[PDB]
RNA sequence: CGCUUCAGCGUUCUUCGGAAUGUCGCGCAUUGGCA
């Protein structure tokens, strides 16, 4: 059995979810500083109990139920920044598409408390690309990710135009390198075979669907802002929110028109409130492209370039 | 576990009672559109369950029957989260007020026992299961 | 007749899931718990799980006869080191790999950093056509946990000890690369073996060269 | 004619499985139970198991004659200690090892933690050609449990008492470095002996040195 | 049982066999039980039963302890949950009347009636495995 | 009782049925039935046999009748798990004789069934 | 400004051997016999 070292080069922010979402009430958003202080609830509650501010917090939550940002409440009663750091877990960068944030999706962290990309998530992606029992393929969990490489991004849907939405997720910043250890057997899987299949899968993804978003005006703005990297090609959308083409082997295999019709049928079967109301197959299925930054560059969610080293 | 208002017992049977009391057909367009707790969807129920699940597994890994101060603060934040979710959505408010959940977690804090917390988590789990069954 | 005792440490590079049934799971909670020592309620690595992974790895390494139905059909070195039950050829197992309990040093280290012994990981399986995902929560031993093992080697034949310990070290090298417990394809079970001391507790054998 | 009573404790370092048949269980439930005292329903260590393991280890250590076929062919020390039935050379057994019962202190300690004395270990066998798991559930006595043994030594020859107790010490050391019950090669039944009192209950022999 | 039928191991056999359907596809038989109930769901239900059965078997008194009674209440909630998630499971529960039996065992509050129900579940799973 | 084609069930038929199934290859009984599965079934019938043996009343009590019902359930389960056990059970008609014993409801018929089972095991051992 | 679905699924549930063996199977005294 041969072994290799997988180098995941993050060209688009990657968010491996943890199953836990928080709201603007739970954490701190310094808009002027443009930083999101992720806090843990028990410490904040005990701090407010010690300071006697917990009743004020409950009243503030009651007053504006829909919008109850913690930062505005703490500014209301003038709580010191060090008092924040008492209960604040850690701060994160902010890249807001829209103002204040709405819903935050937390990254996956192990018991030791470090960020890491799980092996199973990489294995699933490589299985989606490689299918057509994967016991021979093995992916180790990633080496822990430095917290400096984590930042909050805002997801922008592009249905021929950019649209800010209440999507904010903790993602690995672009330019980050992630290390995995991969072991395969010579008989069943070949490293060259899987790399070639990754390349062909990305080529299909580009030809079948990506051009159908490039032609769009919002896609044109996405490209002009730098959303499409010059380099991107062993591309694999490892993260969550990459899109319907990603997470689905069938679109690449089916003829562009046949695949579009089948995807439209599936989406109408599942999501009747959006695609069910649509009478005909759109030019591109799915309709919207699946992220901006403080810099000039635009990004699409979850883009990665793999690099296997023996 | 505990007792709600008017001395009524809180059990898994009472969880079925609560879920069926707010269960109504309300058929629309000649098609059955099951309504639970006035528009409460499964997603909100599952979010509340997961909020329970965190401190559940935290207590499950513990050996001592007494709830540690970490569990106490987790339950305080659980009350905060339940109040916030009820304020955000009227359906969640209806579910919380009908199910007496915050009273139950206050009783759990009062008892400071692993068994009462388990029973509360089981009652919350029952409510979720019943809701899934009747939907 | 000599008994040699090998004591060391098994450190989990990645989360380890060796499962144990008989536990009811609350909806949305740990569906598959890890095996734990009932006394301390701490995670444990079973001796049988280490022996089975090591014997299996060693058997694949040496080779398998085509259509190998039974474990009693194995290489002679495997049959001698790990035992046998073949009718008329009942050999003896010179390895007595035992349960690796949770180390006290690592337990105190975890208690310092306010870390739970077992992490909970969120997984799901997504249909490659309908794009419909079914989620699950798995329990795994937190990375950096330590387990100390205790392997007894019986000297049934004095002349074969060097070869048997060469096979033991080969199995250890195989198992350290391979995973243990839950699937390593998903990256669960990465482990590291660091030996503390090798010494013949009973008898007059010389284990210093081992 | 003197009778010296050895009394102590057997501490379960690793879960102990001594197989006892005669039990029918539900489909998917416990497959292999442990030997238990019917009156108390608490796990037991039969004196047969202790005596057999000690005698086997001692006979291995002293040596087995080439092509030995029976137990009456063991070394003269072993026949003197554990008994013999050879034709014309029937030697009485000076050691009378008794059933080890679950200690009351250990029972109260387990009741303190609300812990069951027996755990159901979940194991499986992976086939070598199909790689399909076959599941088994083995009952074991929980680690941290103690059994208080009771041994009687009959001083028939005053001269050989020191040598006999030296052999008993060697056998107990071997058993401590070995396992008791079934599955020990895969990490079961590791025990420790804690001797509480060696005294001459019957007769006027001097057991202070022993 | 409804219609004056009596719950029994032969009742389990007749329930499994009458719900059994060959449903030949492409000339190959595909036996379906309780509208396509897979054996994995039955084994999960049997695992719940196994845990409650071990708990009650390790007990001494014929009258069930509150811990066993709590497991029986949880078992009914689990049966309701699984009925909702999979229609085949709901069909199995409604045909077997296993959920009704859990209420009956609670009313009996004795170990012998539980053991009988355990044997009924064993008969259900055994006949499902045999007729497959 | 009796089998198909009017043959008589007895220890002579136990020997006869163990012999007809016996196929030379190794000696194969009932298409691959091993001694271990036979001893497992013998363990079941041995538990029931001990239950009845301890008793003295000729009429089979309720508990041993439920034991025989669960014996039938275990027969079905083992038949489902292994083809060879199914073949053995259908060729030796052990479950049918369990039904017959339940019908007769006496200690004599159950002891005769136990003797028939034991004879099946004994002749299986002898012809291997 | 978040919302919704999904919460585990499919599959093994023990297997293969040993099922007791070896030893003694009444002895003696009286009766008898022989002296």
């Amino acid at each position: 059995e041969k072994v290799y070292q997988v180098k995941l080069k993050v060209y688009g922010p990657v968010h491996i979810g943890s199953g836990k979402i928080i709201r603007k009430q739970e954490y701190i958003y310094d808009r002027r500083k443009s930083l999101a202080h992720i806090v843990d609830g028990p410490n904040l509650v005990k701090f407010l109990n010690k300071k006697g501010k917990f009743t004020a917090y409950l009243q503030y939550l009651n007053t504006t139920k829909e919008r109850a940002d913690l930062y505005t409440f703490l500014r209301q009663e003038q709580i010191d920044t060090n008092d924040w750091k008492t209960f604040v877990l850690y701060t994160e960068r902010v890249n807001q598409g829209k103002k204040g944030m709405n819903d935050l999706h937390l990254f996956v962290r192990d018991g030791r408390g470090d960020l890491y990309i799980p092996g199973s998530s990489l294995k699933g992606a490589l299985r989606t690309v490689l299918e057509g029992a994967f016991h021979s393929l093995s992916i180790s969990d990633s080496l822990p990710i430095d917290p400096k490489n984590l930042a909050i991004y805002q997801k922008i849907d592009i249905n021929k135009e950019l649209k800010p939405m209440p999507l904010y997720r903790e993602c690995v910043n672009v330019g980050t390198t992630v290390e995995f250890t991969m072991k395969i057997n010579s008989d069943d899987w070949t490293i060259e075979k899987i790399e070639k299949q990754i390349q062909q899968a990305y080529l299909q993804y580009w030809n079948k669907w990506f051009v159908g978003m490039v032609t769009t005006p919002g896609g044109k703005a996405f490209i002009k802002g730098g959303g499409l990297p010059s380099v991107l090609p062993t591309v694999l959308f490892l993260g969550g929110g990459t899109g319907f083409p990603s997470k689905t082997t069938h679109y690449l295999q089916k003829p562009k028109e046949q695949a579009q019709k089948d995807i439209f049928a599936i989406l109408q079967r599942r999501f009747r409130n959006v695609y069910g109301k649509m009478a005909t197959v759109p030019k591109n299925v799915p309709m919207v492209l699946k992220v901006n930054d403080s810099t000039n560059k635009w990004y699409q969610q979850g883009v990665c370039l793999l690099e296997f080293q023996p | 576990l505990a007792k709600t208002k008017t001395g009524e017992m809180i059990d898994l049977n009472f969880a079925r009672k609560v879920v069926e009391e707010n269960k109504r057909v309300k058929d629309n367009r000649g098609r059955q559109e099951i309504v639970l707790f006035n528009g409460l969807t499964t997603s909100k129920l599952r979010n509340l369950l997961e909020l329970i699940n965190h401190v559940y597994t935290k207590v499950y890994n513990s050996d001592d029957t007494t709830l540690s101060e970490d569990v106490r603060d987790e339950l305080e934040y659980l009350k905060v989260k339940f109040a916030y979710e009820s304020g955000r959505e009227p359906a969640v408010r209806t579910f919380i007020e009908k199910t007496y959940v915050d009273k139950l977690v206050d009783v759990v804090l009062k008892k400071n026992t692993k068994k009462i917390f388990l029973d509360y988590c089981k009652y919350f789990e029952a409510l979720v299961a019943y809701a899934k069954f009747y939907r | 007749y000599s008994k040699i005792r090998i004591v060391g440490k098994i450190d989990v590079l990645t989360g380890l899931h060796i499962g144990g049934g008989g536990e009811t799971s609350m909806i949305g909670a740990i569906a598959s718990p890890v095996v734990r020592d009932p006394y301390s309620r701490l995670p444990i690595i079973p001796g049988s799980s280490i022996k089975g992974k090591m014997r299996s790895l060693l058997a694949k390494h040496i080779g398998l006869i085509p259509g190998q139905k039974m474990h009693n059909q194995d290489a002679p070195e495997i049959l001698r080191l790990f035992g046998s039950s073949q009718k008329g050829a009942i050999q003896s197992s010179r390895l007595q790999i035992s349960d690796a309990f949770f180390s006290k040093a690592s337990q105190e280290e975890f208690d310092k950093k306010d870390l739970a012994y077992t992490e909970t990981k969120f997984e799901n399986t997504i249909s490659r056509l309908t794009a419909v995902a079914n989620p699950r929560q798995i329990e795994r031993v937190t990375r950096g946990a330590s387990f100390d093992f205790h392997i007894i080697y019986n000297v049934e034949n004095i002349n074969e000890v060097m070869a048997d310990f060469e096979n033991i070290k080969t199995a250890i090298h195989l198992l350290e690369n391979d995973y243990l417990g839950g699937g390593g394809t998903r990256g669960n079970g990465r482990i590291r073996f660091v030996i503390d001391s090798i010494d013949t507790v009973v008898g007059d054998f010389d284990s210093s060269n081992l």
